[PDB]
């Protein structure tokens, strides 16, 4: 039943990029879509087509897409196959095109999976996954159909290859004879596709605090190569299937043998068939929310001391510094970074800077923010290296060349990426820092490779002064040692004092007790660490 | 000179007879129907001569034979053209173009001779909302004009009356928002996750940094109570019953949805 | 195309009995050259061969090395038939094209465009030596049936010799350096050199490549058995190391004639800085670059000026550099944090995958005929400091390491970006105290910006103004010209020149001026020159030595291509002098006051 299973899934799919997918006339756009979607791509050369997941849903009541979801390699050849009997009739691409080669990719999915929810029940299955990339390999062309050449028929061959190992086939197709000898391959008569296998881990915001963030590696294919760079999160979308890894022996054992041949040793393997990188606009983000949660906002919004009921509101467990909370909260509110006249570019980022005497509270505001601002990284400093800081260096073996390693910089963009102890980190790592400051770009000449990679990323401070606490006897110049420079491109200062009181610390003390006092957690402030988020999510793309 | 140096028309004939070629190269090597934009061709014919060549040079060849060609403009607002051969070519035939164009040529000389080979005219065709800012309300503290009586304890005397609706309505606001979180969530589950067994813990933290992690964010027990609400909603196949820490949930039955939406 | 015997024929039909412009056949003169030169390689000037026979010239798309194949062994017995000696003097000749209009970009290359024929431009980032390369397993290595005595497991081991040898010289060709969109690695593409065509190429150097584009793959499978690792590779066929519209430079030079040029290009050379005129003269005059000129009798003597800015905080030194960076024609911006030496100068090792010797182009070598901006100098490794200062004195970067030898030219220019020892600078104290660079470096140097940050009453306020004014003005095809125009009135905001013109200025000058000098003030200079040593040597320690006075005419050259006069004049070498002699006066102590006057002889 399974080839009239894969039938029927065709004529299904064929059927619903017949019709009409989107419902929208005379405000949206025209009721067929997907038909102006070929009638695009027919005068351009785009080579794909990208369709919804949802509609695909709506199409048969999900039924259609949960079959393509659940069971999907068996279905892109299948269905890769259907779209030509559609497309050959209304765009005569095809016969023109001398090639028949359509990689339909899908997106918008509604279920993101993070990376260890991997598993192999999943297997040729149809996945998104979120992730951050690090070492992108250079494109290399792939074999997708060979043309091979018999050896004495001399006849051609168009083979397809299952990125396993050379195929070939086994009688010489043309009836003349049925030879066995090694059909003579051809690189011309073979339409071959790069891709480009980057290596992905993890994010932050899903990994329990405290464990090590798995990785993987996944592939691209098609027109989804390039699409990928060091640093940018990302939300990939395809298959789940498994590659041959002769490379797997030893401590495994058991493992069999395809003997009634050699042991298929097998590794996991993410191949994305679509990429999306993203992370006056209101016209954008507003209507793509819907109307309710715009009630949310507009209270949260139209409140009078929003301003006032937000920075009382960014440290819930710190007891007071009303000066720094307000510093943070407008360190995930960016400025707008908008380029000049076409002369140069300028900074639009913030980047305060804590240094504090001692019990000052001010390694919770990191290990907190770097906790609730999205997509950041807490470093103690000292432990870490300039090297690692900005970016590295690397051999890879896929083609014995040197690339990049994204860092903390590059994997910190459009997010805050603190730090700890500057005075304890030497110069020679505090100088890697400069251009991720004000020119907000790295630039790297390495072991050949020369590359200059954009890290707009907000950056924090926590060191304590010289003598870790600081004479108030002594003056402020000779009592921070930090060189001008890293002092000024500090766009904030707080240098933060500890003294005695007594309508203070016993109000502080008080405090500390409560939050022990799990029982009292009347912590509660008014805008909880949930909404804050959103409506940051909202008000990060006003530019006035 | 007035009358001779107008016999130019070797430096205009002469790109007539490359150009077909390098568009003919192009016309048999872009299968997307070769679509010319004069920003690359311009340059290719350029090396192709090294001299100067503006889109002048082209519009001096439409003066001279003007039926040789389309030079229709893109609606991007840029001016192109295609072969009127409906193949790509046969040398003679374009020998012969090439001849009778240089024939052309001789006729204009002939029948000009004050005119330098100038250029035709191209054949044109014919051709608030809830941005919640608030520039004003910060302007200063202009709320001086009431100079009420203690008639403010009147007003404030019914403020806490209001506390106990606006408190109340915040909530159903609530009531009103993880709705319509939930309008997707029976397809969120559903449309991937056929997994029976499923537990709280990791369905909620499936939901947050799912799509979620988009323009609508949304926290880890607000996603808690999205599930209590989609039972509550649908106890005929969700069923949630907890067994020490953590609510597992049912096995998925896939019903239609939207049906029971309709009751916020 | 099996028939194509006669399509052969056809084609051979150009061969010899093509003529023009009163004869002189094309390869009539060809064919002899080859007779007396024995260089084994044809040229085609496809320019005429467009002209002859439409279809031959568009069988470069179908089986365009097909089409070739036949074509050079008929081009081979055809000088044969005119030389009968020349079949037995080499042992194969394959032709060369001369152009072609397409110019597709490494940027942009499609599966459509492979295997056909494509030009190129770009720079050769880094090369290998000579390979001989394999090319029943004919060149498999990777495909053995039952060719094997033990071939169930039992492995049968071949040998890689006793195999056909091409002449393989593998380059690696990227895109050319500025032109690169921030952020984008800069593509590589292996491009194959043979027989002719072999070390004719550097690294560091532009060049343009005309072979095919094949999708061929390597024998190094490093991977799979049946799996060899594909690159989709250009074949070259011919190889040229190397305009713009009449009137473009013909109003052109009716706004360089003006007498603001000078300075109407400093006010414009900055789109976003107030004040520092100085500075930016400096900048503007290391940017147009002065002639050079070899000198075999005693040392090459570059004509190239090297600025090093002594910055301090606040200053807008970095932006200048990146704006130069846009702006100019061969930036490579390179920080003094990723220095690694080995990087900044070319630099020759062993590939670990494929033992392969390769030489790779360094920043310096990859800014040939350009500019390389360094900045945080003080902030690098001595190492890199020592590698540079050679590089500076040399102009050039010599290499004669393990396997291979050469010398690659590194003309290009050096701006640097600096920053005083600690924080800034201290007192009127001497610029070498105030600095961790060495000596000979700092001499290497001919310009010496240097800026300082100090607290004004006024003069902030008016730059604030400036400053905010600039954050301001920052932030179909009718809504395009609108906006065009728009962008042009803030590029007229600021008043002078607007930017497209100024490059396409820097580009036609550093192209065609090369001005010169006469004989009258040059020795009139030396005496003033000699007027500054006497000044120095009441200085006490001071480094006025012949590069301090050479710098002087190597600015005025500048100034005149600003003029473009091919000749100095007299307004430009005073504007040299001063420059020179203040920049010199900024480096020293209090003397400075006293210096105002000292010096001053020639103001
Ligand atoms: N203002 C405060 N209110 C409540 N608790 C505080 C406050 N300051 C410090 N603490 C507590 O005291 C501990 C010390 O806090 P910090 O001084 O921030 O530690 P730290 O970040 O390691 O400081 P350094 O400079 O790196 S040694 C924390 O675990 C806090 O819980
Ligand atoms: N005339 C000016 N107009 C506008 N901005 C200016 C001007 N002068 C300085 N600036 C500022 O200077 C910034 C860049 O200065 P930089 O040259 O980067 O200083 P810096 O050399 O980076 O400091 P270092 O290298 O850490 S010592 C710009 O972003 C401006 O904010």
């Amino acid at each position: 039943v399974d080839d009239v299973t894969g039938e029927k899934v065709r004529e299904a799919f064929e059927q619903f990029l017949e019709d009409f997918s989107v419902q929208s006339t005379d405000t949206g756009e025209v009721e067929k879509v997907y038909r102006a979607q070929i009638e695009f791509m027919k005068i351009y050369d785009l080579n794909t087509i990208y369709i919804d997941y949802q509609h695909l849903s709506m199409r048969e009541n999900g039924a259609l897409a949960m079959a393509i979801s659940e069971q999907y390699y068996r279905f892109l050849p299948f269905l890769q196959k259907g779209l030509r009997r559609v497309v050959r009739k209304y765009a005569p691409e095809l016969l023109n095109t001398s090639e028949r080669v359509f990689q339909i990719s899908f997106f918008n999915l509604p279920t993101v999976h993070r990376i260890r929810d991997i598993r192999s029940e999943k297997i040729g299955s149809l996945l998104s996954i979120s992730g951050t990339v690090t070492r992108t390999s250079e494109v290399r062309p792939e074999l997708y159909k060979a043309s091979f050449t018999c050896d004495m028929c001399r006849a051609i061959v168009d083979n397809v290859e299952q990125s396993f190992k050379y195929t070939e086939p086994t009688f010489c197709p043309n009836p003349s004879c049925e030879n066995r000898a090694f059909w003579t391959l051809n690189v011309t008569r073979s339409r071959f596709l790069d891709w480009q296998k980057v290596r992905i881990q993890e994010n932050a915001n899903e990994i329990p605090t405290g464990s090590m963030p798995r990785t993987l590696d996944v592939i691209l294919r098609g027109d989804s190569v390039e699409r990928a760079k060091p640093g940018d999160r990302c939300k990939f979308t395809g298959v789940e299937i498994v590659v041959p890894d002769v490379t797997q022996l030893g401590l495994p054992g058991v493992k069999p043998s395809s003997t009634l041949v050699r042991d298929l040793t097998y590794k996991i393997s993410f191949l994305a068939c679509h990429v999306i990188s993203i992370g006056r606009d209101q016209e954008v983000f507003l209507n793509s929310l819907s109307s309710d949660e715009i009630n949310e906002l507009k209270e949260m919004v139209k409140d009078e001391h929003i301003y006032d009921k937000l920075v009382r509101s960014i440290a819930p467990a710190v007891f007071g510094h009303e000066a720094v909370k307000k510093g943070i909260l407008l360190q995930m509110l960016g400025g707008v970074h908008k380029s000049t006249v076409e002369g140069i570019k300028l900074r639009g980022d913030i980047n305060i800077c804590v240094v504090g005497d001692p019990s000052t509270s001010k390694s919770q505001f990191l290990k907190y923010v770097v906790g609730f601002a999205p997509r950041s990284v807490y470093t103690s400093g000292k432990a870490s290296s300039a090297a690692g800081l900005t970016a590295a260096v690397v051999r890879d073996e896929e083609g014995g060349d040197y690339t990049i390693e994204a860092g903390a910089l590059m994997l910190a963009d459009n997010g805050i990426c603190c730090i700890d102890e500057f005075d304890k980190m030497d110069i020679s790592d505090q100088v890697a820092i400069h251009e991720a400051m004000e020119q907000q770009t790295i630039s790297i000449a390495k072991a050949g490779i020369h590359a200059t990679l954009n890290a707009r990323t907000s950056i924090l401070a926590a060191a304590n002064p010289v003598g870790g606490r600081y004479n108030r006897k002594l003056s402020l110049r000779g009592n921070l040692n930090m060189t001008a420079p890293i002092m000024s491109r500090f766009d904030l200062f707080f240098v933060i004092l500890d003294d005695c009181n007594e309508k203070i610390d016993t109000e502080l003390a008080s405090h500390i007790v409560d939050l022990h006092m799990k029982r009292d957690e009347a912590i509660e402030p008014p805008f909880s660490a949930e909404q804050l988020r959103r409506y940051i999510k909202y008000a990060r793309t006003f530019k006035p | 000179s007035i009358l001779r140096l107008q016999d130019a028309m070797k430096f205009v004939k002469e790109l007539f007879t490359v150009c077909e070629t390098v568009l003919s190269l192009n016309a048999l090597s872009r299968s997307t129907g070769v679509p010319p934009e004069l920003h690359v061709l311009l340059p290719q014919i350029s090396s192709m001569m090294k001299r100067k060549i503006v889109q002048d040079d082209i519009l001096k060849l439409l003066t001279i034979w003007s039926d040789a060609y389309v030079v229709e403009l893109n609606s991007r607002g840029e001016l192109t053209m295609n072969l009127p051969k409906r193949d790509n070519l046969t040398t003679l035939t374009n020998k012969s173009r090439t001849l009778a164009f240089v024939e052309r040529a001789e006729s204009w000389y002939q029948q000009v001779i004050s005119s330098n080979s100038k250029t035709v005219l191209s054949s044109k065709v014919q051709t608030n909302s809830r941005y919640l800012a608030n520039s004003k309300e910060n302007f200063m503290y202009k709320e001086k004009m009431p100079d009420s009586q203690a008639n403010l304890m009147d007003r404030l005397r019914e403020r806490e009356r209001r506390s106990a609706a606006l408190l109340s309505q915040r909530q159903k606001r609530y009531q009103q928002f993880l709705a319509m979180k939930m309008t997707q969530v029976f397809d969120i589950l559903f449309s991937l996750t056929r997994g029976q067994p499923y537990t709280e813990t990791y369905l909620s933290s499936l939901i947050v940094d799912s799509l979620q992690d988009s323009n609508n964010p949304i926290g880890t027990k607000e996603a808690s109570e999205i599930l209590a609400g989609l039972q509550g909603i649908l106890p005929m196949d969700i069923s949630v019953h907890q067994v020490d820490g953590g609510l597992k949930v049912y096995r998925w039955n896939s019903l239609d949805k939207n049906r029971f939406s309709k009751l916020l | 195309p099996n028939v194509s015997r006669t399509i052969a024929r056809e084609l051979k039909s150009f061969l010899l009995e093509y003529t023009d412009e009163t004869g002189r056949s094309v390869y009539g003169a060809r064919i002899r050259t080859l007779g007396e030169m024995n260089s084994e390689s044809l040229e085609v000037n496809y320019r005429h061969l467009a002209e002859s026979k439409a279809i031959l010239a568009l069988f470069l798309a179908k089986c365009p090395e097909e089409m070739l194949k036949i074509f050079d062994l008929v081009a081979m017995e055809a000088t044969e038939l005119h030389y009968p000696d020349y079949a037995r003097i080499h042992s194969e000749i394959h032709v060369r094209i001369s152009d072609f209009p397409t110019i597709y970009s490494l940027r942009e290359l499609r599966e459509s465009n492979l295997s056909s024929l494509v030009r190129v431009t770009g720079v050769v980032t880094r090369r290998t030596g000579v390979f001989p390369q394999l090319k029943q397993d004919s060149n498999e290595e990777i495909r053995i049936s039952f060719c094997t005595n033990c071939k169930s497991k039992g492995p049968f081991r071949v040998n890689g010799e006793k195999t056909v040898y091409r002449n393989y010289q593998r380059v690696t060709l990227q895109e050319a350096p500025g032109t690169v969109p921030p952020g984008r690695l800069p593509r590589h593409r292996e491009v194959i050199l043979l027989a002719d065509l072999v070390d004719v190429s550097k690294p560091g150097e532009e060049v343009e490549v005309t072979g095919i584009y094949k999708n061929n793959y390597d024998g190094n499978l490093n991977a799979k058995n049946g799996f060899p690792v594909f690159a989709t590779i250009i074949e070259a066929n011919s190889i040229k190391r190397r305009s713009w519209t009449e009137e473009e430079e013909r109003e052109f030079r009716k706004i360089s004639r003006d007498r603001g040029i000078i300075d109407k290009i400093i006010s414009s050379m900055a789109p976003s800085i107030y004040g520092h005129r100085d500075i930016k003269t400096a900048v503007a005059c290391s940017l147009f670059g002065g002639v050079p000129k070899n000198v075999n009798g005693k040392h090459s003597i570059r004509g190239d000026i090297n600025v090093l800015l002594l910055g301090d905080p606040g200053t807008a030194k970095s932006q200048i550099l990146k704006y130069v960076e846009k702006t100019a024609h061969r930036a490579v911006f390179a920080t003094g944090q990723g220095a690694s030496a080995v990087g900044l100068t070319a630099s020759v090792r062993k590939d670990p995958i494929t033992k392969e010797w390769t030489l790779e182009g360094g920043a310096l070598v990859l800014a040939d005929k350009g500019v390389c901006l360094i900045d945080e100098f003080d902030k690098m490794n001595d190492q890199d400091r020592t590698s540079i200062h050679e590089a500076m004195e040399q102009q050039s970067i010599s290499i004669s390491k393990a396997g291979i030898v050469t010398t690659l030219q590194a003309r290009c220019s050096i701006i640097a970006a600096a920053n005083p020892n600690g924080g800034r600078y201290n007192s009127t104290l001497p610029l070498a105290q105030n600095v961790s660079l060495t000596e000979p470096i700092l001499s290497r140097f001919d310009i010496l910006c240097v800026v300082r940050d100090l607290v004004d009453e006024e003069a902030d306020e008016r730059l604030a103004t400036f400053v905010v004014d600039s954050h301001v003005r920052s932030h179909q095809l009718n809504a395009r010209q609108r906006r065009l125009q728009r962008q042009r009135k803030k590029e007229e905001e600021i008043s002078p020149i607007p930017q497209e013109l100024l490059m396409k200025y820097i580009h036609y000058a550093r192209t065609k001026i090369y001005p010169k000098l006469h004989q009258m003030d040059m020795d009139k200079v030396s005496r003033v020159y000699a007027d500054l040593r006497r000044e120095s040597i009441s200085t006490g320690s001071f480094p006025i030595t012949v590069r301090h006075l050479e710098s002087i005419l190597r600015i005025a050259e500048s100034f005149a291509k600003m003029r473009l006069s091919e000749f100095v004049s007299s307004y430009d070498l005073d504007r040299a002098i001063k420059v020179v002699v203040d920049s010199f006066v900024d480096a020293q102590k209090v003397s400075v006051r006293r210096q105002l006057r000292r010096s001053f002889a020639i103001y």
